């Protein structure tokens, strides 16, 4: 079935809890450090930390102020 | 010199002088001229150059209108006044770009690097790749800057690599900047920190996944 | 003859 | 120059200058000219451009009427008076959108909410679906609240649906909240604000895309 | 300009001037001219335009009668007086519309939405779709605004979805407007109220059907 | 004063840009009235913003 | 040539 | 003499002396001339050299324009005025690198870090990959810290990558530490110091090889 | 020979 | 797998 | 006064 993602905002001039303007979350990113190593061709790599998205973003309804 | 660049909307009309004595060129970058039309007798010879473009010569002495049609469906018009001099070259541009091709990342990382990255991501989420059956972790893996106590939580062992998770204790009371290479031990392939490091404070328990070779001592 | 126009289509 | 825009309903009679000396061009933004008809011995040459236009030369000097018939079913009449000068290019906007039978099939094959999102994305991202063509924007297609003025920019139309973009200017310089529901009119099927907005500053040049129905009214 | 529109009953006769110098057009929207007849020698040339319509030229100087026959069986008559000027275009209309084609709703809802709607309708009537065998209801489903007590009555469980019925007790003494989204609980697909809501009063027991996913926790 | 190491940057990921279109009331092929609603889609997704300055 | 109009049907 | 270097963008108009008496030569360092076009009865002979040049003789005496089209897609215009003397040889540098489709295939088949090492080795060891060709070096492709001056030497370019060598002179005569990161510019993909260095003496004539991207900017 | 240019396409 | 040769040195302005 |  469909995602049914929003858990509804918690809490003319009609304040129904759902149907707020939607917003998207921020993807989660994680960094790994690679120790130096030697290639098959004898090229020495001393690389750097790689930051990559791990968790993506999703839709969410902001809590009304 | 550089070719004179002219930007025109479709059906656009630009007044540019050409030459009676010498050959003249009109090229649209990224486009191939498929057709050219001029009042009769005005253009003596028309040839298609390499990579599109038209080479044309005029014996005429009267201002005239040339219509050029490209292969992407664009048609432009030029009013040409023939005058004595060097052959003139014009670069035809489109005022409105029709489409935006999406960027292409062609760079490819090394096989070893991708292998470590894939595993680190799998461990972070917790799903297990095939051939990883779980194992007791060691105590050999982590060197401690100070104020840190290590407890093993979970660990996976496979056919080529091995991963484990240790939770460090909160450090004393001085802020301890966390350096990912300050927990290194011979034999470890990659070390990564959960969350974002940036100084564990007067405390905090942060899980660290350490990656080491498998089978090799 | 007057009013006619030359046009070439490139293969 | 930019091609001049005629915008005529499907009976239009526009008096336009034509050049006796150099070739003149008429194009339909969305349709392929299939025939041009003038009085015998009036139009000296007539060739069809690949994009879908027509290039023509007139040698005579009297004012005359010419009729253009496009392929997807259309007819426009222009009265052309020959004058001395450069060739003229005219862009012919339909004013009354053409029936596009081959587009209904794509239009109805998918779900309604999916189609709306697709048209709205295309207008926003600048790529137009194949079945749609360019039409003259509606003078008044949206309700105007709070003393606003609207300048149309572009419009496109298919078979059962028709998209347009409207530039909105806030003139009261006092801050006005924006609701898509306040621009609704009988026939306005969907409204989207290109910038998320929710508010309009005192001097506002923003835009809105409205989808309606073809033939409403 | 716009084509001159003339509305005529079958066999209708309209006096319209045409032009001797330039081609003239007569089109009936929605109809294709199948035949044209005029006194002999009056009409020099007759051609069928795209999408019906007739293009005709007259060298005559005398008022004459043209009979035009469309493909839907309609015949109209025109009295034409030839005069110097631009070619004139006329739009022929029928005074009495012959038939009223019934409106066509082409819009299609999404698959998920239709699935919930079909089930809600089935539950409301009580007939069971195949694969729905009945089950004990939960107490998890309903959040109460206040003054409401919930008792489960009936419930169905299937292969993909699940439905249940709870009857709320009468609220205290303040009128309680009923908001369909004020009974929401994570995990619930659709909630609908029997009868018409609009404020259950100082009391009233109203059955509410709540729809939730099946299999998924 | 001499320092010898390759630099460091912070990977920055741009926010997604979203677009919401209000839908007017409508009847489908199955004659069920659909009161006004809205549907959101992402026009430009998030991506890494390569650094203006490495050092 | 009386009354004849130039009607070119393009393919 | 060493052949004179023209260096023209792909519209260039260079006025160069040509000899009426003896044969003259034009070569592309990286491309094969496929055609030379001049006014009829102007260039007496024209033969294509095996390496990829063209040898030509002009008997006339008036200044004329000639157009050269290379195979990989290129066009350069020179205005040649015939003077009495020896044959002249000109080397034509592209200034705007050509698209090389057959090189992208080799470029993308391998890993990024491997390709970088390979281009850097080739420039250092003096052997150039087959797909790459010689181009005019960029005037400013690297950031200049500490009051340095840079004289370009050689540049090569493929399809998605472009290598250049820059001679760096320390002018402040006070000792300056060298870091590849301090020469980084948007588009500079890699930097290598030919001598290991780490320091630059007060009078320094050293060199640096930078790989960038073709089309950045 | 008016307007003609020498265009040699080399193989 | 790769050599992983260096045992790391023992022991702006980032050390 | 703002309603959304």
């Amino acid at each position: 079935t469909v995602s049914t993602t929003p858990p509804v905002s918690a809490g003319v001039r009609c304040d129904n809890p759902g149907t707020v303007h939607p917003q998207r979350s921020r993807d989660q990113i994680a960094t790994v450090w690679i120790a130096p190593w030697v290639d098959s061709d004898n090229a020495f790599h001393q690389p750097g930390r790689v930051s990559f998205v791990v968790s993506p973003a999703d839709w969410v309804l902001p809590a009304r102020v | 010199q550089s070719p004179a660049t002219i930007s025109l909307p479709q059906g656009g009309q630009f007044r540019l002088s050409i030459s009676n004595t010498d050959p003249n060129m009109i090229f649209i970058p990224g486009d191939k001229v498929t057709a050219i039309t001029a009042p009769g007798g005005m253009l003596a010879d028309k040839r298609l150059t390499r990579a599109g473009g038209v080479l044309f010569t005029s014996v005429a002495t009267r201002t005239f209108t040339i219509f050029v049609e490209t292969a992407r469906g664009q048609t432009f018009s030029v009013v040409a006044t023939p005058v004595k001099g060097e052959g003139r070259v014009y670069r035809l541009m489109s005022a409105e770009p029709p489409s935006r091709p999406e960027t292409r990342k062609w760079e490819t990382a090394q096989a070893y690097e991708k292998l470590l990255i894939s595993l680190n991501r799998a461990v972070l989420t917790g799903d297990i790749p095939d051939g990883y059956g779980e194992v007791k972790p060691l105590s050999d893996g982590i060197r401690l800057p100070g104020g840190f106590s290590v407890t093993p939580l979970k660990a996976w062992a496979g056919d080529q690599l091995r991963a484990d998770r240790y939770e460090l204790r909160n450090a004393n009371t001085w802020g301890v900047a966390l350096r990912e290479q300050d927990f290194w031990k011979p034999g470890v392939r990659a070390v990564m920190f959960d969350n974002n490091a940036q100084t564990l404070m007067g405390g905090g328990r942060m899980t660290v996944t350490v990656i080491r070779g498998n089978g090799e001592g | 003859r007057p009013g006619m126009m030359d046009s070439q289509e490139f293969s």
